[PDB]
């Protein structure tokens, strides 16, 4: 029963730790969004950033 | 004007891809624009030159 409560307390760690990694309400690391484009030319083109669920 | 360069008074992006094709309407816009310009400088020049001639 320690040990499953241990395990318990990490999970729920776990989970904290990564639904609070946001920067400007968008995040990479949630899930919310599949993949993130920022400027990268004068004309328009982008630089693509894919999404890494942790 | 506005509409001399084609971008037609009240003309505006709703959304992020709306954007991607205003960039090139301005890039024309700003092309034709300094054309024009140009071509003005060259008549007032122009006239410049005659007003001496003639005096």
């Amino acid at each position: 029963n320690a040990l499953k409560s241990d395990f318990d307390s990490l999970r729920d760690q776990i989970e904290k730790a990564a639904t609070s990694a946001k920067f400007n309400g968008v995040s990479i690391a949630d899930g919310s969004t599949t993949k993130l484009t920022f400027l990268a030319n004068s004309d328009g083109s982008g630089f693509t950033v894919n999404a890494k669920t942790i | 004007s506005l509409a001399g360069i084609g971008l037609t008074t009240t003309s505006t992006f709703t959304t992020a891809a709306a954007a991607k094709t205003m960039i090139g309407t301005i890039d024309t816009a700003l092309q034709t624009a300094t054309n024009k310009l140009a071509s003005l400088g060259t008549s007032s020049v122009g006239l410049d030159t005659h007003l001496t001639f003639v005096g």
